[PDB]
């Protein structure tokens, strides 16, 4: 009944030196029916990431849509969009739909080309952004999530310590949740270059 | 008590001419004189203020307008017509980007969207084209300084300086010779005086003509104290006082 | 809130409390629920601040585009468009409002706007929370064409009691003298009103 | 040339000539008249008897408007009676919404800006009527006269239609010769002897004379027409005047 | 020859319905006129009542917009009620919707966008009148803005409109060129009120009574036109020195 | 939230706590409240976060527009005008609780708006769940003829009881002042009394501690040349 | 000439020459007469064939049990505007419980017919009719020309050759008026009426057409034996 | 009324044409030649800019070669005006291809669709037609690289190498004379460069009087990549094949 807890997942995001890092599991049911293990939640335009958590066909909806737009953007300005103003735009367009909201949790994550500056963003379903300095959360196990970060983060981490530090607030979030797991996916993000790694976890 | 003039006014001649356009740009031909030149570090765009009568308050009719902080406009042709252009402009950069990006539009989109609403009076039911020709110079941050001229048939060019209306056969002649890639804000603004100078016939000082610039960002003008990332509004009109100074340094 | 107008001999005052409510918090102790739609017509406003206020605003742009073609509108006609918004929209407004206004030839006039859009006009009126309390004390105590000192003490007493009784009404008592005169406020502190 | 051939278009001089082609129209109408007396206005008009089988009485010519509002007008009837509906629905909105009837001021420039509309665009055309009309309000009685260009004056007295210069010079005189003012009673027998000595006109048919008129004192400010006693007076005193 | 019936363009880059609108101006064959003291703005008109059987009360071509703004036309007045009843309808929406009083070169700029508009639609014509509007402005001070059928409009120290506004015009132009300042140093608007009327004899080289004038005045927080005895008192002042 | 306004001797200030919440979770610890309308009208907000932002913006950007068309510079009862009757239009559904501020040339205001469509005049107030805590403050220490000094301190006081007293408020203060014939100047994080303490333990892990299965570049260029 | 192409152009001495040339197709149309007394209305109409093969095209149409035309011009322009009068005539009954006033039916013509003659796109319509009716200021007629002027009368003609009866009707005028209480006498001086307007042609038992309304009589419409009476 | 002054902009001659999209085409005679060449392993955009003054700013300016999305470009003849407002009808129409199937559009599909909104205007609504010709160089994964023109009646044909605008009839007679089947991509550029270079109304041909631009499948590892060529860039190229 409730549309942000039907297919279940999750997204965290953090910022480290000169770096950020974004993660999902894999996990879509219908309520107690685990259906896939496969359905990730991350996608990217350019070099911004978006993570969505929430009611799937938002999720798959939502991509297609900033597909269509950075797309638009890009052709018309001749540059890839950025963090800041992707941000803007994500939030204009869930806002458009204030009294019949798509019924999500999106994440922005990724490097300003220009300064060189971490950035990381998250979104209430009706567009209002919360600009973190340190780290952003979102889905069934957001609670969870909120406590490891919390107690797990510390400012200025290398690329290579980000990652664990990330991973295991992510996994361990998501072993106390029932809607959430069965696979997870981490992307290190630098500069110029994204590592992408799929992490061993327990299959319930 | 209908509109019912909902087919074209401007339609093809059989020698390919869209006369009303043709039309529309002999209006703008016996306007008064306005240039742009474009710098390293800035842009000018500068105007006669033709004054009607001397009893007129001259300040009052703002020939060359701010569209954003960043960009501005001067004209050449049908003053009403380029001041309601100027009220969509302003509204269009709202519309059309500010209210989805939350930042105000690079130069050559805002001149694209106007471009656009001149194509359109060009095209739709029960209207003329629109008599101006536009030069609209800016800054945004990806893109640098910028320089654009747009027509009565919504076309649009880049220039590195030129000019429009009654003398630009002669100004654009003078400004090919003066204008080179390594001129600083300062050169291109004695430029545009010294060019401008030969179109205009009787008084001419900082109260007959009006000039303005897109230059460095000026905190002063921006009327807060704050936020680190809004430095001020790189536009900037030049006083009566200005002006004159520079006219003895001429 | 507690609201009234009262005619009397060289015209009409209008007289409020400033009391405005959120539940039981006092979101506003110094409210002025007395307001101009025409330089000599006013309101008295209760129920919904916001509807009030909305339909006080949408009166004053009617009356002021009213004397720009026609010259200065009667107080019979700002009720009338006060009544039509009230009527026309009963569905979805909350507003109990006390016409009051001056002419030279009608003198002081009052008509009273309750729930349902209807119009009343009315040798004084009482409206708002406040005003069951002071029913039977108004009714024994008015009279016509009384003075003005005699009015304003008329109205003190009487919005007195209705925030005495009342909790949603209290704070000072505003009031607005309507007459040939002009225009004046008068205010009153706890400190005065509460001893009598 | 081809001004003329389309109604709002400027010619060279500043001109709309399909309005002045209305006025031609107005200019071949029967003669009305309007008078402004002491508490009120007079009204009253020539209707040409084309045959013996035309019923007298009948075929009414003056219309009211809201209750104290009275309208006769000259040139294309079903123009008129067009404007007078909408002057109707003008005082019917203006009631409804302030509660008081229509002042007449304020009533004729409703009137004056529905039709200056029919020469805002080629779509329309022009009303082929010149309008007298007025009546008493709050202020006083006021007499109006309304032309196809929308423009319109208050007035002492108005005439318009094919007897109108006739009318205009017998008018003038009770101006000159009434300046402390005309009676409600005697403006209803002057009003007789003008539209029959404009008659002089158009006096190859013979005609029927209608007259209605507003008053405080003789009417309570309410619009009605004269009939009976008090027209057949009128008629008789008309009658003697021409003799 | 279309082109001169429609609002397109002619071949020479003109608008001959836009001109031919401006024609239709000096149609009443009415000159007025508007100036500027320290806490005023006064504005005079000629007014002429050929026929005897016109009630000379209510002919008039000086408007009340709103409190602070007053409006001359110079044109027919059928399209000068048509302008007067919008700019009113204009600045009672401004009021209301953004809750200050609507400043006399807002208006001006509104009825001239307006204006522009009938210039480029070819459905609407163009009115045929010039319209000056006056006020006291809480910001800007003794305001005059003036606007015409081509939807130009611009800010005045002073104006003249109508047939012999040439011979206003520079008559004005004259005594500023003398004086060096904007506008009439004077304390009482009734001294720039006899300053107009003056300067309008002068020009026009013709005698006024009081029915051979209208006046209107604008001060702080109202405007209103006087009275043929008001005038009269104006009169009486000049003639006497 | 907790949000106030208070009028000194030529001008207004107000003043913000800096937390959003999502359920009885903090969201965001140093939220900014405080949004500018134009350079010298400023207003707080309380309420649904997604609204105060979408309405704040809606209405600035039309003011701007208002600004540029006027040649004047923007009024507060412009503002508040056009806040009341689009929050009125949508009979609450927009949930936006502001206090509008600001100088501009007729002289210095402050104003309420609740997100039915009301509006109050004060020269003191406060707004949201903290608004009870904050409102005692100001009733006990307010006064006429306060100076500019005087009156930043008691909005931060009256922020502070916010802060401490009401769940729903915490971590900073955010001020901005509005003087007549001055820039206004906006205190972001003016007072930071919330500092967390060191932890005891570093939670650093050793690297290689995530089992990992599959690593691949992703290709975050263009399409290449050649 | 130059201003004749559309409805909404007058031409320079004041005139609307696509309502004249509306009026012109009236004149073509087939005679038909109308005439009262203080009891009784009658409605005579002259049928058109197309040849002897053909029927005699209807002139007459019931409005309402009281109220009743007859046609002549363009006749799906009849049918329109009767139409429209039987609406009117319904709407007044369902409405108000009130038979629709003789009078309030020819303004309402009136002014349906003057909205085609000041818009554009539009046409005038090209018919004229005679109403008759009794209401309950007794019997009433009314002829509508499509320029939008109605005109209450006690006898009258259009269509060709109508000036014929029309002058009968002007001297009989103090007789026919005085026929109270006698139907068939006043149909006899309707018939002996639009004699007056025939040239070759008689009145055969298919070509007459009659109506009649009155006191105590309905609007009802004699044609072919029912007729024969009075040939 | 109105009827007056009504141009009548759909309608056919006596003879059975539509005179308006006559006379676009007639305009779209005058503008600046473009050419598209289709090789076996690419396509080739060549166009002639038509204003050359010395102070217009080359680098950031675009009248000619406009990119549709990154496997379809265009290069203009005719109002430059016109062609923008088509050209991101024609970008939206992309996209809610690809929102729709998950595909990128298939070139015919997209040059279909812009011809047909071009027929609208010369069959109802009583307007003027657009004022332009398109050159249309796509690739996708059923045809490969494919050439269309289309025109101001919303006709559209293929073409391995076509001309638009000026001097057409002399452009399509030399590119008959040269091409062959087996072509490659750096032969076509060449191709494109001489029969501008001898069609071109101006004295010579340079580097700031063109725009130019290639699709080629011979970026890396199986991909298609657009370049559209910068100033110096088109200088390069013009000493390489010895026009300058
Ligand atoms: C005090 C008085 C006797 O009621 C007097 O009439 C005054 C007159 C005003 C100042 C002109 N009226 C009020 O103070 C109203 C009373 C009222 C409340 C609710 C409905 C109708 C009337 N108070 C308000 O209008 C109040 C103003 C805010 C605080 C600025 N608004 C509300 O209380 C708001 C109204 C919602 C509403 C509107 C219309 C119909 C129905 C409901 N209600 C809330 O915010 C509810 N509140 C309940 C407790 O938890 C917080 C939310
Ligand atoms: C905190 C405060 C003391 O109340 C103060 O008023 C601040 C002021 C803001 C920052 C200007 N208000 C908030 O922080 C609001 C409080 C609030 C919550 C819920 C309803 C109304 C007010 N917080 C938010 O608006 C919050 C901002 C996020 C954390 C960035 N958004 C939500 O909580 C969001 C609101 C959705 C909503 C929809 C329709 C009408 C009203 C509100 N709710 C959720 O995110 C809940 N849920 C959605 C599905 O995914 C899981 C989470
Ligand atoms: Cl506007
Ligand atoms: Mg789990
Ligand atoms: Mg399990
Ligand atoms: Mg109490
Ligand atoms: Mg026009």
């Amino acid at each position: 009944s409730d549309p942000s807890s039907i297919n279940g997942g999750i997204v965290v995001a953090m910022t480290g030196k000169d770096c950020v890092a974004i993660a999902c599991d894999l996990r879509l049911g219908s309520q107690s029916l685990g259906v896939s293990n496969k359905f990730e939640k991350i996608f990217h335009y350019g070099h911004v990431f978006l993570g969505i958590t929430g009611l799937a066909t938002d999720v798959t909806t939502l991509n297609e849509m900033f597909r269509y737009k950075t797309n638009l953007y890009k052709l018309k300005e001749e540059r890839a969009i950025e963090p800041e103003t992707f941000t803007q735009l994500v939030s204009s367009s869930l806002y458009e739909r204030r009294f019949g909201p798509y019924f999500v949790g999106p994440v922005v994550a990724g490097i300003n080309s220009k300064s060189g500056k971490p950035f990381i963003a998250g979104f209430d379903l009706i567009g209002c952004i919360d600009e973190a300095k340190d780290f952003i959360v979102s889905g069934t196990a957001s609670d969870q999530l909120f406590g490891m970060c919390e107690s797990l983060y510390e400012p200025n981490l290398e690329p290579e310590d980000l990652f664990e530090t990330i991973s295991q607030a992510l996994l361990n979030a998501a072993d106390r949740d029932a809607l959430s797991g069965w696979g997870a996916v981490v992307y290190i993000i630098k500069k110029d270059e994204v590592v992408k790694r799929y992490l061993k976890m327990r299959q319930d | 008590m209908t509109d019912r003039y909902s087919f074209s006014l401007t339609t093809f001649s059989p020698s390919g001419k869209l006369g009303q356009i043709d039309y529309a740009l002999t209006a703008v031909k016996q306007g008064v004189t306005s240039l742009g030149i474009k710098a390293t570090n800035g842009v000018v765009i500068a105007t006669e203020k033709k004054s009607s009568s001397p009893l007129a308050m001259s300040e009052t009719l703002s020939k060359v307008s701010l569209l954003t902080p960043d960009i501005g406009a001067v004209y050449s042709g049908m003053g009403p017509d380029y001041r309601v252009l100027v009220d969509k402009s302003r509204k269009v950069a709202h519309t059309s980007y500010k209210r989805i990006y939350g930042e105000y539009p690079p130069t050559k989109l805002l001149v694209s969207e106007v471009a656009k609403i001149m194509q359109e009076a060009t095209q739709s039911g029960g209207v003329r084209p629109f008599g101006v020709s536009l030069l609209i110079a800016g800054h945004d941050e990806f893109n640098g300084f910028s320089l654009y001229q747009v027509d009565p048939s919504g076309s649009y060019f880049p220039w590195k300086a030129t000019a429009i209306g009654k003398g630009s056969v002669a100004a654009k002649t003078f400004l090919e010779k003066r204008w080179n890639d390594e001129l600083e804000l300062e050169d291109a603004i004695h430029i545009a005086l010294l060019t401008l100078k030969e179109s205009v016939e009787g008084e001419f000082n900082g109260d007959t003509i009006e000039l303005a610039i897109i230059g460095d960002e000026n905190p002063d003008l921006l009327g807060y104290t704050g936020i680190p990332t809004d430095k001020g509004p790189r536009f900037r009109k030049l006083t009566s006082q200005e002006i004159n100074d520079r006219l003895e340094a001429l | 809130t507690s609201i009234m107008a009262v005619t009397f001999k060289d015209g009409v005052i209008l007289g409020a409390d400033s009391r405005t409510t959120t539940g039981a918090y006092i979101a506003n102790r110094v409210t002025d629920k007395l307001t101009r739609v025409h330089d000599k017509i006013w309101c008295c406003r209760s129920g919904s601040a916001a509807d009030t206020q909305a339909i006080a605003d949408i009166v004053q742009y009617h009356l002021e585009l009213y004397t720009s073609q026609y010259g200065t509108p009667s107080t019979e006609t700002a009720a009338s468009v006060f009544k039509e918004l009230c009527y026309e929209n009963k569905d979805n407004l909350t507003a109990g409002i006390i016409v009051a206004g001056y002419d030279d030839k009608n003198k002081g006039e009052v008509y009273t706007i309750p729930l349902g859009g209807s119009v009343h006009k009315l040798p004084y009126a009482i409206a708002g929370s406040g005003s069951t309390f002071i029913y039977g004390y108004c009714d024994k105590n008015f009279r016509e064409n009384m003075s003005k000192e005699e009015t304003v003490d008329f109205i003190k007493h009487s919005l007195s009691q209705a925030i005495k009784w009342d909790g949603s009404s209290g704070g000072v008592i505003r009031m607005v003298v309507l007459t040939a005169a002009g225009v004046e406020r008068l205010i009153f502190y706890p400190d005065e009103y509460e001893q009598l | 040339t081809g001004y003329d051939l389309s109604n709002s278009v400027f010619s060279p001089d500043g001109r709309n000539f399909q309005v002045e082609y209305a006025v031609k129209a107005v200019e071949n109408g029967t003669t009305s008249i309007g008078i402004k007396c002491n508490d009120g206005v007079v009204f009253a008009v020539e209707k040409l008897i084309t045959s013996k089988l035309l019923v007298p009485q009948k075929n009414v010519k003056i219309q009211v408007v809201d209750r104290h509002i009275g309208c006769v007008y000259s040139g294309l009837i079903p123009d008129g009676r067009h404007l007078v509906n909408r002057g109707r629905e003008e005082a019917a909105s203006f009631k409804k919404l302030y509660k008081t009837p229509i002042p007449i001021p304020a009533f004729a420039d409703r009137l004056g800006q529905y039709v200056q509309a029919h020469t805002l665009y080629n779509s329309v055309r022009p009303f082929g009527v010149s309008t007298i009309f007025g009546g008493v309000d709050k202020n006083g009685a006021h007499l109006y006269m309304l032309e196809p260009s929308g423009s319109y004056w208050g007035y002492k007295g108005a005439a318009t239609g094919k007897g109108r210069q006739s009318a205009k010079a017998e008018l003038e005189k009770l101006v000159d010769h009434h300046p402390e003012g005309l009676s409600a009673r005697e403006a209803v027998k002057q009003a007789a002897k003008i539209i029959y000595l404009a008659h002089e006109d158009n006096k190859e048919k013979d005609f029927e004379l209608e007259i209605s008129w507003c008053s405080l004192s003789e009417t309570n400010g309410l619009h009605k027409f004269v009939k009976g006693d008090l027209l057949q007076e009128a008629i008789d005193f008309a009658q003697k005047e021409i003799n | 020859g279309y082109d001169r019936h429609i609002t397109i363009f002619s071949p020479e880059g003109r608008l001959y319905q836009v001109e031919y609108a401006f024609k239709a101006t000096n149609q009443t064959n009415i000159n007025s006129l508007a100036v500027r003291g320290k806490d005023c703005t006064v504005v005079i008109s000629q007014k002429k009542v050929p026929d005897k059987l016109l009630d000379p009360t209510t002919v008039s071509y000086i408007f009340c917009i709103s409190r602070t703004i007053g409006m001359v036309v110079n044109g027919p007045i059928p399209d000068a009620r048509n302008a007067a009843l919008r700019a009113k309808a204009e600045a009672a929406e401004f009021r209301y919707k953004y809750g200050y009083d609507m400043p006399c070169d807002v208006l001006a700029k509104r009825m001239a966008n307006l204006s522009q508009i009938y210039t480029q639609r070819a459905y609407m014509r163009p009115l045929g009148v010039i319209l000056t509007f006056v006020s006291v402005d809480e910001e800007l001070g003794p305001s005059i803005y003036k606007t015409d059928p081509a939807g130009y409009y611009v800010g005045y120290k002073a104006t003249a409109t109508g047939p012999k506004q040439q011979e206003i015009t520079t008559n004005l132009e004259n005594h500023f060129k003398k004086s060096k300042i904007d506008h009439i140093n004077e304390e009482s608007w009734e001294k720039v009120v006899e300053f107009a009327i003056t300067h309008m004899i002068d020009a026009l080289g013709t005698e006024f009574s009081k029915n051979d004038l209208e006046v209107g005045v604008a001060t702080k927080d109202k405007f209103f036109t006087l009275s043929a005895e008001n005038i009269e008192e104006r009169l009486v002042a000049i003639a006497e020195q | 939230t907790t949000i106030v306004g208070v009028k000194f001797n030529n001008g207004v200030v107000i003043a913000a706590d800096t937390r959003s919440t999502q359920g009885p979770i903090v969201a965001d610890k140093n939220c900014a409240k405080l949004h500018r309308i134009s350079p010298k009208i400023w207003c707080a907000a309380a309420g649904t976060a997604a609204d105060t932002e979408a309405v704040t913006q809606l209405i600035g950007s039309n003011i701007e527009l208002h600004s540029l068309y006027t040649s004047r510079e923007p009024r507060v009862v412009s503002a508040l005008q056009m806040l009341k009757q689009h929050l009125f239009k949508y009979q609450g559904h927009i949930g936006a609780y502001l206090i509008v501020a600001g100088v501009d040339p007729t002289g210095s205001h402050l104003f309420s708006i609740h997100a039915h469509g009301s509006t109050d005049v004060g020269y003191y107030l406060s707004l949201g769940s903290g608004s009870l805590a904050a409102m005692a403050v100001l009733e006990s220490h307010w006064k006429q003829d306060l100076t500019k000094e005087e009156a930043i301190k008691l909005a931060s006081d009256a922020i502070q009881a916010g802060i401490w007293n009401d769940l729903g408020s915490g971590s900073n203060v955010d001020v901005c002042v509005m003087e007549i014939g001055k820039d206004a100047e906006y205190l972001r994080n003016y007072l930071t009394p919330n500092v967390r303490e060191e932890k005891q333990k570093s939670y650093k892990f050793p690297r290689g501690t995530t089992a990992v299965l599959k690593e691949s570049i992703v290709n975050i260029c263009d399409i290449q040349e050649e | 000439n130059n201003y004749d192409g559309d409805t909404v152009t007058f031409s320079p001495t004041g005139r609307l020459f696509q309502v004249e040339y509306a009026l012109e197709a009236i004149k073509q149309g087939s005679v038909t007469v109308g005439l009262r007394s203080n009891t009784h209305a009658v409605l005579v109409a002259l049928k058109r064939n197309a040849d002897e093969l053909s029927s005699y095209q209807k002139k007459i149409i019931k409005c309402d049990e009281h109220m009743g035309l007859s046609l002549a011009g363009l006749a799906p322009d009849a049918r329109v505007l009767s139409n429209y009068l039987r609406q009117q005539c319904n709407y007044s009954s369902l409405v108000f419980n009130r038979k629709l006033a003789v009078e309030r039916a020819g303004h309402l013509l009136c002014d349906k017919a003057q909205k085609n003659t000041q818009s554009y796109g539009g046409r005038p319509y090209g018919v004229g009719l005679l109403i008759i009716g009794y209401d309950k200021s007794g019997a009433h007629l009314l002829e509508f020309q499509p320029s939008g002027n109605v005109t209450e009368l006690y006898g009258t003609a259009i269509g060709a050759r109508s000036q014929g009866a029309k002058t009968y009707l002007e001297r009989t005028l103090d007789t026919f008026i005085k026929i109270d209480g006698n139907p068939d006498e006043l149909i006899k001086a309707g018939v002996e009426a639009i004699s007056q307007s025939l040239r070759d042609e008689s009145l055969t038992v298919d070509n007459l057409s009659i109506a009649i309304v009155g006191k105590d009589t309905p609007f009802t419409i004699y044609d072919g034996e029912a007729v024969a009476k009075y040939i | 009324g109105s009827r007056r002054y009504d141009s009548r902009t759909t309608i056919f001659s006596p003879e059975g044409r539509l005179y308006q999209v006559e006379y676009a085409l007639e305009s779209i005679s005058h503008a600046g030649t473009a050419i598209g060449i289709m090789a076996s392993d690419g396509i080739v955009l060549a166009a002639e800019r038509k204003v050359t003054s010395t102070l217009l700013e080359q680098d950031t300016s675009t009248e000619k070669l406009y990119k549709l999305n990154d496997k379809i470009a265009v290069a203009v003849a005719g109002l430059t005006a016109d062609a923008e407002i088509l050209i991101n009808t024609a970008r939206i129409h992309a996209q809610n291809y690809l929102k729709t199937y998950n595909e990128d559009i298939p070139v015919e599909i997209l040059v279909r669709r812009l011809s047909d909104i071009k027929q609208g205007y010369t069959q109802h609504g009583g307007l003027r037609p657009f004022g332009v010709s398109f050159i249309y160089a796509g690739y996708d994964d059923r045809y490969g690289y494919q050439l269309y023109t289309s025109n101001p009646s919303g006709n559209y044909t293929g073409w391995k190498a076509i001309s638009v605008g000026a001097n057409t009839s002399a452009a399509q007679t030399l590119l008959q004379m040269d091409y062959k089947d087996d072509m490659k991509v750096d032969d076509a550029i060449e191709l494109a460069l001489k029969t501008l270079s001898k069609t071109t109304d101006s004295s010579a041909l340079t580097y700031d009087r063109l725009e130019f631009a290639t699709i080629r499948k011979g970026a890396n590892d199986g991909e298609v990549y657009q370049k559209i060529f910068k100033p110096q860039e088109i200088k390069d190229i013009l000493v390489k094949t010895g026009i300058t």
